[PDB]
RNA sequence: CGCGGGGUGGAGCAGCCUGGUAGCUCGUCGGGCUCAUAACCCGAAGGUCGUCGGUUCAAAUCCGGCCCCCGCAACCA
RNA sequence: AAAUG
RNA sequence: CUGACUGGGGCCUGUAGAGCACUGAUAGGGCUAGGGGGCCCACCAGCCUACCAAACCCUGUCAAACUCCGAAGGGUCCCAG
RNA sequence: CGCCUCCUAAAAGGUAACGGAGGCGCCCAAAGGUCCCCUCAGGCGGGACGGAAAUCCGCCGGAGAGCGCAAGGGUAGAAGGGGGCCUGACUGCGAGGCCUGCAAGCCGAGCAGGGGCGAAAGCCGGGCCUAGUGAACCGGUGGUCCCGUGUGGAAGGGCCAU
RNA sequence: UCCCCCGUGCCCAUAGCGGCGUGGAACCACCCGUUCCCAUUCCGAACACGGAAGUGAAACGCGCCAGCGCCGAUGGUACUGGGCGGGCGACCGCCUGGGAGAGUAGGUCGGUGCGGGGG
């Protein structure tokens, strides 16, 4: 949807996503949380 | 903590809860 | 002029592997909605609710009064 | 604090009555008080923000025991509040809280209600146990007029392992329990 | 029309449970095996008497399962009690590799 | 007039009437009754018209039993459409019958005057029809 | 891309790059021809109508023109700003799109025409509540709102006397 | 027989998608201005929202069945 | 400016 | 040699039938809120009613999208023909 | 006109009609993991403001409550409610099956890496479950270093991701 | 082995509701405390710890009674696999194999394994 919205995950400076979906308007501006990457493994995670 | 009744019908009690320094303007006195 | 004439896909669920059949590890032996069945010995149970094998053996179904009914798996012996 | 004026009194003074009175053969098997509840309906949650702690601070002010803030279980168009949160403050008393309560209750507080002729007789009915309702809250000692911004009634249910009224009614009443008789 | 659910059993998949009983003032523990309806190895509090602190004699009935139980062939198990609650009377007893 | 006051759905199958009659075989509630011979569908339409000429016979008399109920709807497309598009509209519903059902039974009557009511109620009626009395039904 | 047999008044769509609402619709169907759809429709900001006609393919282009409520709080330029009293949102309308932004108030709640969360029709009450301001004590006297502009109005409504005012006539119904 | 829209104070219309708000004009009754009546000025009352169901914490509003309403079609033979 | 009996 | 078909076992099912335990439908009767009416001042309750009528209670029935039940059969695996 | 639920559908599955009756094109950063706790709707009393259910107390109440939304199956020995930490709404994989004309769709034990919760046993690769959807083509964004038209390098592609 | 009790599982109401009666030596419980571990959206109510003066009143175990609940034939029907007839339909009947559900007679206030404690 469009409150909805898709959206990935970036590493931390780095590429890697994990491309979930935030949800506007609610529990919204901005988000991040901890998950692992292809590469090394285990990090926060930003959205973008 | 302990406390005081101190009425105006004379009678005073002796019990707890908080502060002792109690005027029940009117105990058990009718 | 209706209002209806609509359907599903009919999704075929139900018992299948019967007691006293032979399965492997991994055969869903029951496919349904609720928990029609339950999950027995070496018979692990799926997100949609679907009991499989969890090794190679036999499958027997036991009622259990009002405590549900079972499937297991007695492997070969 | 393990023991009052009252709460002696229960145990040499009615503790024989009702024995001697209905003729009990057990120990245990005679009356004697579970629990005495008092919570507060406010209704009050609604806007201007809500707070009504002061009423909470208060309730456990005259108790010594902070109150559990309930909350509404379903929710009503009717009179807004509603779903969740909102209104409700009541607290549990046992044991010696349960006593040195009882006590100013019986002594200083229903003394002084407005009329109060006697506490309606009718309030038990089939319960081992016994309610009734107060309009003000300055009934009691640990407050005073001044402060308390606004009024708040409460109810008062007392809870006890007599079975039948006659056990509960003379307990509560070799307990000092006036009676509209 | 059931006061305390337990079943923190029943949550019992992967055999010999070490069944716990916390009596007012004693503790009773045995290892069960279903699948079988059989109690492979016991070993009581007071039933044994025993010190008496309580938690301390927990511990004991507890080093005394565990060496009663090894020379058994067991040395696997899984835990338990109803209201465990797992704690103060926890019998986080020496030998019986069941961990935890 | 007769017929349900709500209900889950309003067109209904139409099932087929084979033989039996799940119950309501006995009288129980009177003197003489007026059990069915053969199936069919009783429109709320006749009932009416039987338990009507009924008490019109013997005016101001004993009381009537109406042990059968226009439960069933009755379709029928309207007039001159061809095939298809849906199951027609609703018009009344049915009650459906089976050999030996009582579908009715009087009392408070006299025997002379019950055998008349109930002839006349048959004649109302779409199926054949025999008057029975009371007996080994206890 | 909605049709047209699927209309509807009230539906809102984009014709001829501009904003409507079918308001009349009477499907058409004789002789033994193709359907059409004959309807009228309305600007959305302009009053504008203009009656058309449709066969039964030709799609027309839903649009999404909701209409919240929004609220003055203050002018600014040669433009007002309102607030959707729902989610509090900041909308800078051009005085042009506020129908009557005059006889207004800096506190007033109207109606708005969100169209992609930009308003472009913003409409108060018929009759809002004003505080004249001026008038001399002297019958059908001019009198200047609190919002600047002027009404008739009769004697009695003098200086600090709240009225009535219908937003369309800009005429006194009356005082407070 | 279908096609779409409509039943809201006494009349004529808003409000219905975006459920918590009854908006307007005339009319009515009260009171003033007049000798009086209009007009005009002041102030007030009035709506089961067509009904019967359902959905919702709540419905004029969302959902269905009916009842009346208005307009459109019925063609190739 | 301003109708009628 | 496993086949169609058959024998013996094991499992899965919710139809015919029947049955009201749930979903609703439902004739009369009871008991009984509730309205309607009369007794009567408003002291606001008290009472009666060959009426409209919830709950529940029996007595009677109904159902594709109801089922406390429930066949005959049907499906499949196994061993045999 | 695609998808879900129930009936028709004749007790495996499947099964038609301009047959009966309803839903969907979403949604939740908690409505997800895990660990520990709690048990409902209603009904009769009993109670200050308080309807007829606001909050409280007592019994009686196995499920009629609830489970975001249709219906169905399911479920209080939780799938329901509450709280503490968390993010397994993992990446490499995927034995073995369901369903099936193809294409898809669905379940999935176990292994590795690296984590969350738990004392531990264990549990976690979204959501009580069945809808919430869209083949290829053509392009866009990151990543990657694979090709890079004599060489080096670019241009432009490729692979992964969206 | 034999009973009494405490654990646990199995069958899954013939195991239940309601009455009535019992047991405290041991067990088990309520109970007595809340300093400590741990605690309650406020309550040691509940979880938790230390204890044992008292009680078996609660709760539980064990008896008994059958009003309610649940279990429930044998007969006979319904319906029906397969075979075969009837009417114009309507639907009805015959044979051979299977055979309910209600209802009646009656039945049950549990049976039971393993390990512990006890005479
Ligand atoms: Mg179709
Ligand atoms: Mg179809
Ligand atoms: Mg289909
Ligand atoms: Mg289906
Ligand atoms: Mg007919
Ligand atoms: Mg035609
Ligand atoms: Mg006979
Ligand atoms: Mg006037
Ligand atoms: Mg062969
Ligand atoms: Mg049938
Ligand atoms: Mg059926
Ligand atoms: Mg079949
Ligand atoms: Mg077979
Ligand atoms: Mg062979
Ligand atoms: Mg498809
Ligand atoms: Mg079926
Ligand atoms: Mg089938
Ligand atoms: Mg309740
Ligand atoms: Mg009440
Ligand atoms: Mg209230
Ligand atoms: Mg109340
Ligand atoms: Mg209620
Ligand atoms: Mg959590
Ligand atoms: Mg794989
Ligand atoms: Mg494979
Ligand atoms: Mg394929
Ligand atoms: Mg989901
Ligand atoms: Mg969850
Ligand atoms: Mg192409
Ligand atoms: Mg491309
Ligand atoms: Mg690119
Ligand atoms: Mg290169
Ligand atoms: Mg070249
Ligand atoms: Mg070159
Ligand atoms: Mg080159
Ligand atoms: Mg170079
Ligand atoms: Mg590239
Ligand atoms: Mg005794
Ligand atoms: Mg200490
Ligand atoms: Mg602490
Ligand atoms: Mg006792
Ligand atoms: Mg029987
Ligand atoms: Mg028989
Ligand atoms: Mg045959
Ligand atoms: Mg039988």
């Amino acid at each position: 949807v469009r409150i909805k919205l898709l959206l990935e995950c970036t590493e931390c400076k780095r590429r890697n996503y994990a491309t979930e979906k935030n949800k506007r308007n609610t529990p919204n501006k901005l988000e991040l949380r901890k998950y692992c990457p292809w590469c090394r493994k285990h990090t926060v995670h930003r959205e973008v | 903590v302990p406390a005081r009744i101190i009425c105006g019908c004379g009678n005073v009690i002796e019990t707890y809860s908080t502060k002792p320094e109690i005027y029940v303007e009117v105990c058990s006195k009718c | 002029s209706t209002r209806n004439g609509r359907d599903s896909q009919a999704k075929r669920l139900g018992v299948k592997r019967y007691e006293g059949q032979v399965v492997r590890a991994g055969n869903i032996l029951v496919r349904q909605r609720g928990t029609r069945f339950k999950p027995g010995k070496n018979v692990g149970m799926g997100r949609d609710f679907t009991l499989f094998a969890l090794v190679d053996g036999v499958v027997e179904f036991q009622d259990r009064g009002r405590l549900g009914r079972y499937v297991h798996v007695r492997p070969l012996a | 604090p393990l023991d009052v004026a009252l709460k002696r009194k229960y145990y040499e003074e009615v503790r024989p009555e009702l024995i001697r009175r209905f003729g009990y053969q057990n120990v245990w098997e005679v009356p004697r008080l579970e629990k005495v509840v008092i919570n507060q309906g406010l209704g009050e949650a609604k806007e201007d923000a809500r707070i009504l702690e002061k009423a909470a601070q208060e309730l456990a002010l005259i108790t010594g025991q902070k109150p559990a803030v309930t909350r509404a279980k379903k929710s009503i168009s009717n009179f807004k509040l509603r779903k969740g949160m909102p209104i409700g403050l009541r607290v549990t008393l046992r044991r010696d809280r349960m006593w040195i309560f009882l006590e100013k209750l019986l002594n200083v507080a229903l003394p002084r209600i407005r009329d109060f002729r006697g506490l309606n007789p009718n309030s038990f009915d089939g319960r081992g146990n016994y309610n009734l309702g107060l309009r003000e809250q300055l009934i009691f000692p640990e407050i005073t007029y001044d402060m308390v911004d606004a009024l708040r009634g409460m109810d008062i249910a007392v809870v006890t392992t007599a079975e039948t009224d006659e056990e509960a009614r003379a307990l509560l009443e070799l307990l000092g329990f006036p009676f509209r008789k | 029309r059931r006061k305390f659910r337990v079943r923190n059993r029943i949550k019992r998949t992967g055999r010999l449970r070490l069944s716990v009983f916390r009596s007012l003032k004693h503790i009773y523990a045995q290892i069960i095996d279903d699948e079988k309806g059989v109690t492979l190895v016991s070993a009581s509090s007071l039933a044994l008497k025993l010190k008496g602190n309580k938690t301390e004699v927990a511990r004991q009935v507890g080093r005394a399962l565990a060496e009663k139980a090894l020379a058994l062939g067991i040395k696997q198990v899984a835990f338990d009690r109803g209201p465990y609650k797992y704690h103060g009377r926890v019998k986080a007893l020496a030998e019986g590799a069941r961990e935890g | 007039m007769l017929m349900p006051r709500r209900m889950k759905y309003r067109k209904q199958q139409r099932g087929r009437l084979k033989g039996a009659t799940k119950g309501g075989d006995y009288v129980a509630f009177g003197d003489y009754g007026l059990v069915a011979l053969e199936p069919a569908w009783i429109t709320a339409q006749q009932i009416e018209a039987a338990r009507v000429a009924m008490v019109r016979h013997f005016r101001r008399g004993g009381k009537i039993f109406i042990r059968i109920f226009p439960d069933k709807p009755y379709t029928k497309k309207p007039l001159e459409v061809r095939m298809g598009k849906g199951k027609g509209n609703v018009e009344g519903y049915v009650a459906v019958v089976k050999p030996g059902r009582v579908m009715f039974e009087v009392a408070g009557v006299t025997e002379e005057q019950a055998m008349e009511a109930l002839r006349i109620a048959g004649h109302k009626l779409p199926i054949k029809t025999k008057i029975v009395r009371r007996d080994a039904y206890d | 891309m909605i049709s047209v047999t699927d209309l509807r008044p009230g539906t809102k769509v984009k014709m001829d790059g501009g904003l409507w609402e079918c308001v009349e619709y009477q499907h058409q169907k004789l002789g033994r021809g193709g359907a059409k759809v004959v309807a009228k429709f309305k600007n959305l900001e302009t009053g504008a109508t203009v009656e058309r006609t449709f066969n039964s393919g030709e799609k027309l282009e839903d649009i999404y023109v909701e209409t919240r409520e929004l609220q003055y709080l203050y002018p600014e330029g040669e433009e007002m700003v309102f607030m959707d009293l729902e989610t509090y949102e900041q909308f800078a309308v051009p005085r042009s799109r506020v129908v009557g932004a005059e006889f207004f108030k800096e506190g007033m709640t109207a109606l708005g025409d969100m169209y992609e969360g930009q308003p472009i029709k913003v409409t108060p009450p018929t009759v809002v509540e004003l505080k004249v301001v001026d008038t001399p004590p002297g019958g059908s006297k001019p009198a200047t709102l609190e919002t600047g502009a002027v009404v008739q109005v009769p004697l009695f409504v003098e200086p600090g006397e709240v009225i009535k005012v219908d937003t369309r006539t800009g005429e006194y119904v009356g005082r407070a």
